[PDB]
């Protein structure tokens, strides 16, 4: 059970690492998507590269 | 800021992909939370044992 | 523990309902925001009601 | 569709409002599911017991 606890702690660490990494990364991704869909949600088409 | 010159000529596909990645955000975060709390409950059980 | 099962099921039903409604309305509001910044992301300025 | 005329002449501000709503979406769901999710784990535990 102590070995189980050690492995469970390792698993807690792994979950925390994954959740952090993913939430931060996808938060920056969300920010980038928001910037695109705010500033240039097909505003480029309005520009149309005319 | 993201990329350096990143298909600005046509970026809608990228917007869609990032939407998919935000869906991935939701799924991944919920999955991590459920698994970690379940295995915390397991930790508690192991402790009592 | 079966009485606890019953009460837990009641709580789950309540939360499930609330989450379903909340997510539906907020998804609709999100979709409204997307329609705004897609059809009229300040495209009204180009329209300009001239 | 949402609002009936709802100051469409200059609707900029509303988008920002929706942003808050959008945020409140995640929270409002992230907690909700977690709660039920939590009890689901507990439900399983109860069943096992």
């Amino acid at each position: 059970l102590r070995q189980r606890h050690t492995e469970l702690e390792r698993e807690v660490s792994r979950f925390e690492d994954q959740t952090q990494q993913q939430r931060q990364q996808y938060a920056q991704a969300k920010e980038s998507l928001t910037t695109l869909n705010r500033l240039i949600p097909q505003v480029t088409l309005l520009l149309d590269e005319t | 800021r993201q990329g350096r010159q990143y298909q600005a000529e046509d970026l809608e596909a990228l917007q869609n992909e990032l939407e998919a990645r935000q869906e991935a955000l939701s799924l991944s975060v919920n999955e991590g939370g459920e698994r970690r709390m379940e295995m915390r409950q397991e930790l508690e059980q192991l402790k009592q044992k």
